[PDB]
DNA sequence: TCAGGATGTATATATCTGACACGTGCCTGGAGACTAGGGAGTAATCCCCTTGGCGGTTAAAACGCGGGGGACAGCGCGTACGTGCGTTTAAGCGCCAAGGGGATTACTCCCTAGTCTCCAGGCACGTGTCAGATATATACATCCGAT
DNA sequence: TCAGGATGTATATATCTGACACGTGCCTGGAGACTAGGGAGTAATCCCCTTGGCGCTTAAACGCACGTACGCGCTGTCCCCCGCGTTTTAACCGCCAAGGGGATTACTCCCTAGTCTCCAGGCACGTGTCAGATATATACATCCGAT
């Protein structure tokens, strides 16, 4: 017959014939289910469209069009939301968001 | 020589919330690293879950617990709500 | 009298410009020499990468900054503006690693 | 006389102090003291043995010669610091 | 080289 | 007029004073502010908030609805406070 | 009767000894309860499952303890205040 | 003919069945070498040895035959090497190790 | 029922390092813990390990790369030691 | 300072309840073939990394100086903690009632996975380019140290 | 308080390059049979948890009152650290040599694992004891605060 992809017929842009491949190799179980690739192509799909619209919202506000670390680094540092997810990460060639101590500034 | 990557896969992503804007290629890789590691997290608690309640397989129960169980609350929410209707429209299709 | 900013506004217009870019600020070579001599640490002659020097010192200025920030939050705690370095080890016992 | 080396003064004090300085700047301090630059090359010192030693360590199993940038992200990653970008 | 018996503790 | 249950204390309250003062002395301090009460237990109440969800994700993930000493052995380590007595 | 700090030394003598439990038990059980109230309606809990509770937050509470008690005596005090312990608990990571 | 166990003819005291069984079943990796299950039997009964010994050092310093929870707790925590390896763990009804800072002592 | 403990092993062992003491149910159930935790620390290791050298196999290489990682100092080459000594007397008789 | 209190601190006794030793069986680890595929050893190719040395540009780094302001020492002082005593109040401990929740324990099947067998079509790699991000200069408007 | 400087901040502009688009080969994801075992449903059986209560003992927790000592504000007085000018030197490219190390991409093949079949020794569970550790009292010794 005509072959229909895993991730067309998800909606999906992300892989589900890899993410299944990565799961029956990778040794977590003995058996994957039919519906665990799709679900987790649908939450990595998910969470990359909502950290690169933060990222893009970050290059727009610099005047920018194209992503940067810098911008990845912004994005992430400024919600209290992938600040959280990712804590322990170190962004290279990322920098720190500007802020100064109240007491050192003059009078 | 073949190395696998989602490079493909966040640039079709990016190209449907910002459809004008570009992507560097360290980005490109912190990137494909971000998901290397996200997916890495959830799969391993999602093996741990299985292996806790004698379980054998993974499937989306598990996936969604891991979910809901790694990503802090409102982003979780969102994350499940999602899963939830790519794997509907997936068996209805 | 030729024009002398007064103490302080040097070091907060440096402070505005080092927390705005994103290059390194230790200088390669010099961290490059250090890492070399310290790999006679569980091994002897070695091959190091430039990516592994570049990912390594990527890695200690995002911690020497860390402990700076914490650093400085221990100065200001104690009613004062000098960072010292009992403040440094307070804020490294703190966080667990001493 | 001279074939003997006496140089190569210490390679923590490559670690100068407007480095120390510019670092601590990124920190947010206004005001530094003196013995800060000496404290710091301590604790740098330290960090640097700890990641080299697990780094080496994976490269010594991995049977090679050549510390890799994944060996240190490896090491980075088992000491609970992770590092995207390299690798 | 045959480690043995390292730097046990002394009083408690 | 007291058909209705105006009579009820708060629950975070009865970490009492003392036992604040318990914990502090454990710790080994020796002189305690107005308001370090309060503030123990606003952190306890945090601490208590995270660790409980976990645990009650893990119990219904796993179809029942018992909150199990192993399940909260589970939460507690995936938090990474490792916790060595009760089983496993 | 006592000069000020002799029963404080005293009472960190006495409970730098013991390993027993701090909080009362009836009290930190209700806590509990209402505290996983919101999450989902009608839970059970078991007495294991209590006491491991009880004894990881006593845990952390006496280690936050030592941080703000260190915090105070950085800053030329022996009184802890809130200062200290929101310092103590945002250097870790936790704020 | 007749049986003799791997734990005896490598030495130890330590199950080197069970843990093979463990490693195998135990989605660690497809296939198991025939040394690892000693190597690690070796490893866990060396510490196993080691804490045991301080802790009963620690109970017949308290004149007691028998090791408590509060002794485990005193060995680990007065080696610092245990210390380190355990840092991140609490054992439950261990107290606490007595430490009074100098400057709070009376004058 | 029939759960399995390490117990009697601890006891063992106790019983070799100092054969006039005795070890209290709590204590018993916190070393088995620890032994229980160690264990899945180093095998984790060990797979993690042998996954990044494109692998199969568990072996005592790894096994020993795991130890030398994770335990600090003067325990990881005391237990390299220990661990080598067995093997060795293991595949001698 | 010394005697007056208050507080751990050893010590003998009785209680007990928790650790330890002992028999059963059943289940799992061991002996013993059989086999296939993972891994060790080999050959070929190419790109990166070493060690010792050289030449050059040019910003940072080292040094010195002067002067201010931030630190650390004292001096009150007036709180806000401590310590102690009396008294409620709640923790803990028992007991009553009936259920549901849950964890084995033991069969049955359905169905949904893994396995193999082709076979096209996704995707990674190697080719162009041109649009975005540079570095340049300049005019400006915008804080900072003295009236 | 107002005029006098030094410093980002915009502006416009020529240049470099590294994202983006396009075409091919290869491998792997999809379609399609076949099957077997994991898990879902059922249904006994015993133990724990819940939600209402009730009555009792006995320390802790609370409240109240002196009453110190210490946290805080002011003042003083150094001295140490920052700002700035001046050299100079070390990083940073560019180079040169040869060879080794590490990744691929095939071939080969031994040997060492998994997979079975039996089969007995582990080891876990259910008992029945004793002794190590309390708890009281009880006398002893041993700081601490006020005359």
């Amino acid at each position: 017959a005509k072959a229909k992809t895993r991730s067309s017929r998800a909606g999906l842009q992300f892989p589900v014939g890899r993410v299944h491949r990565l799961l029956r190799k990778g040794n977590y179980a003995e058996r994957v289910g039919a519906g665990a690739p799709v679900y987790l192509a649908a939450v990595l799909e998910y969470l990359t469209a909502e950290i690169l619209e933060l990222a893009g919202n970050a290059a727009r506000d610099n005047k920018k069009t194209r992503i940067i670390p810098r911008h990845l680094q912004l994005a992430v540092r400024n919600d209290e939301e992938l600040n959280k997810l990712l804590g322990r990460v170190t962004i290279a060639q990322g920098g720190v968001l500007p802020n100064i101590q109240s007491v050192l500034l003059p009078k | 020589t073949r190395k696998e990557s989602y490079a493909i896969y966040v640039y079709k992503v990016l190209k449907q919330v910002h459809p004008d804007t570009g992507i560097s290629s360290k980005a490109m890789s912190i990137m494909n690293s971000f998901v290397n590691d996200v997916f890495e997290r959830i799969a391993g608690e999602a093996s741990r879950l299985a292996h806790y309640n004698k379980r054998s397989t993974i499937t989306s129960r598990e996936i969604q617990t891991a979910v809901r169980l790694l990503l802090p609350g409102e982003l979780a929410k969102h994350a499940v709500s999602e899963g939830t209707k790519a794997v509907t429209k997936y068996t209805s299709a | 009298k030729p024009h002398r900013y007064r103490p302080g506004t040097v070091a907060l217009r440096e402070i505005r410009r080092y927390q705005k870019s994103t290059e390194l600020l230790i200088r390669k070579l010099p961290f490059q020499r250090l890492v070399r001599e310290i790999a006679q640490d569980f091994k002897t002659d070695l091959r190091f990468q430039s990516s592994a020097v570049m990912a390594l010192q990527e890695a200690s200025e995002a911690y020497l900054v860390a402990l700076f920030e914490d650093t400085n939050l221990c100065a200001i705690h104690a009613k004062r503006v000098t960072i010292m370095p009992k403040d440094i080890q307070l804020a490294r016992r703190i966080r667990g690693e001493r | 006389a001279k074939r003997h080396r006496k140089v190569l003064r210490d390679n923590i004090q490559g670690i100068t102090k407007p480095a120390i300085r510019r670092l601590a700047r990124r920190g947010g301090v206004k005001r530094i003291s003196g013995l800060i630059y000496e404290e710091t090359r301590g604790v740098l010192k330290v960090f640097l043995e700890n990641v080299i030693r697990d780094a080496v360590t994976y490269t010594e199993h991995a049977k090679r010669k050549t510390v890799t940038a994944m060996d240190v992200v490896y090491a980075l990653k088992r000491q609970g610091r992770t590092l995207y970008g390299f690798g | 080289l045959n480690p043995t018996k390292r730097e046990r503790k002394e009083n408690y």
